[PDB]
């Protein structure tokens, strides 16, 4: 287990960590979050009582460093930083336990939602989409805009997704144009399993932290990206079988995770509709599909 | 941006620009086999590329050979009328390919798009006019050269004859238009129209008749009653 401490809470904001959230007060005593499971990855993402706009977030790993949230009132932020003098840091928490101004974790030992969540998902690789090496940890909020979004503008400030394009000479082998746009075995497996991810847990970290990012921060570019690379897959005749396994399980997570009120900016309709009912995998995502139709009919 | 009755004079510009007309590629009839099902039977076919602003038409003959033991045939037209549009372009020299392809159907923009990758510069786009290319079949000399075919060939025409040399652009591509649109709604009376006189003859290097140009007025005027004609007929108007 470990801890997350706030040097204070000087605005009113909801603070999430993972799937949880709660609201603390302008100046109320509260001073971090405590009983955080080691072994996965984790977030912890703001929401200011004045501004329903920007929702941000820090992505981190405790296993990484001592990590804490302070204020910043020039920037106007709860800001992540990094403690370096072990002492000094399990002094601090050890202090605010004892005073028990710490909120716990909330897992219920049943439930496996944040690891089906995040199988994949790894602290380095989150840390190459968002690049800012001086830090253990990776800012994300609503605003930041994608690679690709920016090639149609700070590139300091982007997500370096993998750029998946289907009309593109990468994803279209000369001479098979109609077989490669109708069949994107060759892009998914060559180009993007063989060549670019080296395999499908890379693969599938992404897709899951890009639907993480459109979940907790309403980001736009996330959601594409997610969208791209499950319709990358059901557009493929030919798949690992595991791999279909393993996407249907991730998939019904996320689905059953999201937000009621936002399954309409969030849930792509044609690509929903051709990955369950038109594409190749029209019958292997038996969990997503069920979960789909008995949730959000309307969308279909 | 699709193409419409606003931006309709942007063809007659000096910016290059083809249409590609699809409809004419999968031709079949249907009839019925010894057991009584039904069965289709391919007939050539042609791919309708045109430069709207000199009348050049490039018409690729399409052999029913092509469709030999091939699936999803009509699927199978669109990406073949791409492969071939983009042989076309390929074959020209950089100054004569086009700055825009305008596809009559919205169905063979990503097959074009695809097959063009190689081109980024030339934009694909669609058009909502409802343009009648696809009575080209319905010109006797077209008509003959793809039926006659005993391989895919290539056969060039201007199909503004020599009009260009008397009218601007825009009248000539109006005038093949009514034509065409005539031809599509009845053909048998739009043909009456254009041959009853045996005495206005078509050139050995032409399309239509050797109207002059008071006569070419008399047929427009006939063009234009016969598709009013039609179109009360068809909505009881």
């Amino acid at each position: 287990m470990n801890t997350v401490p706030f040097t204070s809470a000087p605005i009113e904001v909801t603070i999430g960590i993972d799937q949880y959230s709660f609201n603390v007060k302008e100046n109320q005593p509260f001073h971090g979050i405590k009983d955080i499971p080691i072994g996965h990855v984790h977030v912890i993402h703001f929401q200011h009582a004045d501004n329903s706009s920007m929702r941000y977030g820090y992505w981190f790993d405790c296993r990484m460093g001592n990590f804490y949230i302070q204020y910043d009132p020039k920037d106007g932020l709860y800001k992540m930083m990094e403690e370096r003098d072990g002492a000094k840091f399990e002094n601090i928490v050890h202090n605010f336990k004892e005073r028990q101004m710490m909120v716990s974790y909330p897992k219920i030992d049943e439930d496996d939602t944040w690891y089906n969540l995040t199988e994949f998902v790894q602290m380095d690789k989150i840390r190459k989409i968002v690049r800012k090496d001086e830090n253990q940890f990776s800012y994300v909020d609503s605003s930041m805009t994608t690679v690709q979004e920016n090639e149609l503008s700070d590139p300091a400030h982007s997500l370096n997704y993998t750029v998946i394009n289907f009309k593109s000479r990468e994803a279209i082998r000369p001479g098979h144009e109609m077989e490669d746009f109708l069949d994107k075995s060759y892009y998914l497996n060559t180009v993007m399993l063989q060549g670019i991810f080296k395999n499908s847990s890379n693969y599938f970290g992404e897709l899951q932290f890009a639907f993480l990012n459109a979940m907790f921060f309403g980001n736009y570019g996330s959601s594409l990206q997610w969208h791209a690379m499950i319709e990358l897959i059901c557009s493929s005749a030919t798949v690992p079988k595991h791999m279909l396994d393993k996407l249907d399980e991730i998939l019904y997570y996320q689905i059953k995770t999201l937000p009621e009120q936002y399954s309409d900016i969030l849930l792509n309709e044609r690509v929903w509709n051709i990955c369950l009912y038109s594409s190749f995998q029209k019958n292997s995502l038996h969990n997503t599909e069920k979960i789909m139709e008995n949730k959000y009919p309307e969308l279909l | 941006g699709a193409m419409n009755s606003s931006n309709y004079a942007e063809l007659f510009n000096n910016d290059i620009k083809l249409f590609v007309d699809d409809t004419n590629v999968y031709r079949v009839t249907v009839h019925k086999t010894f057991e009584g099902n039904v069965a289709t039977k391919a007939i050539n076919g042609c791919i309708f590329t045109l430069n709207p602003k000199t009348g050049h038409l490039f018409l690729k003959i399409i052999h029913t050979s092509v469709w030999a033991g091939q699936k999803r045939l009509s699927q199978l037209a669109k990406w073949k009328t791409a492969e071939e549009v983009s042989a076309l372009v390929r074959s020209l020299p950089k100054e004569e390919q086009p700055k825009q392809i305008i596809v009559t159907r919205k169905a063979m923009l990503d097959p074009l798009e695809v097959h063009m990758l190689d081109f980024p510069n030339i934009a694909i786009r669609p058009t909502e006019l409802r343009l009648p290319f696809s009575a080209a079949m319905s010109i006797d000399k077209l008509s003959d050269v793809v039926m006659k075919a005993t391989e895919p060939q290539m056969v060039l025409f201007n199909i503004y004859d020599d009009w260009l040399d008397r009218i601007s652009s825009y009248t000539a591509f109006s005038r093949l238009t009514l034509l065409l649109r005539a031809l599509k709604t009845n053909e048998e009376s739009a043909k009456m129209i254009l041959l009853s006189d045996p005495t206005i003859t078509i050139k050995s290097y032409h399309l239509w008749p050797s109207f002059t140009d008071e006569q070419w007025i008399t047929i427009e005027s006939q063009m234009r009653d016969l598709i009013l004609t039609e179109y009360g007929r068809k909505y009881n108007v």
